[PDB]
Protein backbone atom coordinates (compact mmCIF):
# COMPACT_ATOMS: atom_id res chain seq x y z
CA UNK A 1 0.00 0.00 0.00
CA UNK A 2 3.21 2.10 0.44
CA UNK A 3 4.24 1.45 -2.98
CA UNK A 4 1.06 1.98 -4.61
CA UNK A 5 0.17 5.18 -2.51
CA UNK A 6 3.54 6.59 -3.98
CA UNK A 7 2.25 5.72 -7.24
CA UNK A 8 -0.79 6.74 -7.61
CA UNK A 9 0.14 10.33 -7.46
CA UNK A 10 2.73 10.67 -9.77
CA UNK A 11 0.48 9.43 -12.25
CA UNK A 12 -2.32 11.85 -11.46
CA UNK A 13 -0.10 14.73 -11.86
CA UNK A 14 1.03 13.54 -15.46
CA UNK A 15 -2.33 13.60 -16.74
CA UNK A 16 -3.43 17.09 -15.18
CA UNK A 17 -0.14 18.51 -17.00
CA UNK A 18 -0.42 16.70 -20.33
CA UNK A 19 -4.38 16.83 -20.99
CA UNK A 20 -5.74 19.00 -18.29
CA UNK A 21 -7.70 15.76 -17.21
CA UNK A 22 -9.36 16.81 -13.70
CA UNK A 23 -6.60 19.87 -13.76
CA UNK A 24 -7.07 22.56 -10.92
CA UNK A 25 -9.02 25.41 -11.53
CA UNK A 26 -6.42 27.77 -10.10
CA UNK A 27 -3.77 26.35 -12.69
CA UNK A 28 -3.67 29.40 -14.90
CA UNK A 29 -1.97 27.59 -17.85
CA UNK A 30 -3.00 25.72 -20.41
CA UNK A 31 -2.34 21.78 -20.31
CA UNK A 32 -0.04 20.78 -23.05
CA UNK A 33 -2.88 19.58 -25.22
CA UNK A 34 -5.15 22.80 -24.63
CA UNK A 35 -2.17 25.05 -25.43
CA UNK A 36 -1.58 23.51 -28.60
CA UNK A 37 -5.33 23.11 -29.50
CA UNK A 38 -6.66 26.87 -28.78
CA UNK A 39 -3.37 27.85 -30.90
CA UNK A 40 -4.67 25.28 -33.59
CA UNK A 41 -1.03 23.34 -33.91
CA UNK A 42 -3.41 20.22 -34.95
CA UNK A 43 -2.26 17.45 -37.01
CA UNK A 44 -4.35 14.52 -38.54
CA UNK A 45 -2.83 11.48 -39.22
CA UNK A 46 -4.38 10.44 -43.11
CA UNK A 47 -5.04 6.56 -44.19
CA UNK A 48 -3.27 7.95 -47.83
CA UNK A 49 -0.59 5.68 -47.73
CA UNK A 50 1.96 8.95 -47.07
CA UNK A 51 0.45 10.61 -50.60
CA UNK A 52 -1.03 13.15 -48.76
CA UNK A 53 2.43 13.49 -46.56
CA UNK A 54 0.31 12.66 -43.55
CA UNK B 1 23.61 -75.78 -71.51
CA UNK B 2 25.26 -73.44 -69.24
CA UNK B 3 24.99 -72.89 -64.98
CA UNK B 4 22.64 -69.62 -65.29
CA UNK B 5 21.73 -67.65 -62.41
CA UNK B 6 18.78 -70.15 -61.14
CA UNK B 7 21.11 -73.14 -60.93
CA UNK B 8 23.59 -70.81 -58.84
CA UNK B 9 21.21 -69.17 -56.79
CA UNK B 10 21.96 -70.87 -53.87
CA UNK B 11 25.45 -69.87 -53.60
CA UNK B 12 23.99 -66.02 -54.12
CA UNK B 13 23.56 -64.03 -50.88
CA UNK B 14 21.97 -60.78 -50.43
CA UNK B 15 23.70 -57.56 -48.55
CA UNK B 16 22.39 -55.42 -45.99
CA UNK B 17 22.40 -51.67 -45.39
CA UNK B 18 22.39 -48.99 -42.70
CA UNK B 19 21.96 -45.52 -45.00
CA UNK B 20 18.54 -44.89 -44.31
CA UNK B 21 18.17 -46.49 -41.43
CA UNK B 22 17.01 -43.64 -38.18
CA UNK B 23 15.40 -44.05 -34.89
CA UNK B 24 12.87 -41.41 -34.40
CA UNK B 25 14.33 -37.97 -33.10
CA UNK B 26 12.99 -35.82 -30.17
CA UNK B 27 10.85 -32.87 -32.17
CA UNK B 28 9.95 -31.45 -29.08
CA UNK B 29 10.25 -27.50 -27.99
CA UNK B 30 8.08 -26.28 -24.73
CA UNK B 31 10.17 -27.52 -22.12
CA UNK B 32 13.57 -26.08 -23.94
CA UNK B 33 11.80 -22.69 -24.72
CA UNK B 34 9.68 -21.54 -21.50
CA UNK B 35 10.38 -21.26 -18.12
CA UNK B 36 10.37 -24.99 -15.88
CA UNK B 37 9.05 -24.90 -12.42
CA UNK B 38 9.94 -28.56 -10.26
CA UNK B 39 6.36 -29.32 -8.69
CA UNK B 40 6.32 -31.35 -5.56
CA UNK B 41 2.66 -31.55 -5.75
CA UNK B 42 -0.50 -32.06 -7.96
CA UNK B 43 -1.71 -28.50 -7.47
CA UNK B 44 -0.14 -24.76 -6.90
CA UNK B 45 -1.31 -21.47 -6.35
CA UNK B 46 0.17 -18.52 -8.20
CA UNK B 47 -0.86 -14.95 -6.49
CA UNK B 48 -1.22 -12.11 -8.73
CA UNK B 49 -1.99 -8.30 -7.92
CA UNK B 50 -5.71 -7.20 -9.72
CA UNK B 51 -6.33 -3.68 -9.27
CA UNK B 52 -4.87 -0.82 -7.39
CA UNK B 53 -5.93 2.58 -6.23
Amino acid sequence: LARMGGASIGRALDAAVLFGHQKPVTWASKSLFESADDAGQVVAVGNSNGVEGD
Amino acid sequence: ADTNRTDAAALIQEAYSDVFLDSVSETAKVIGTFPVYNMGTKTTNLPVLSTFP
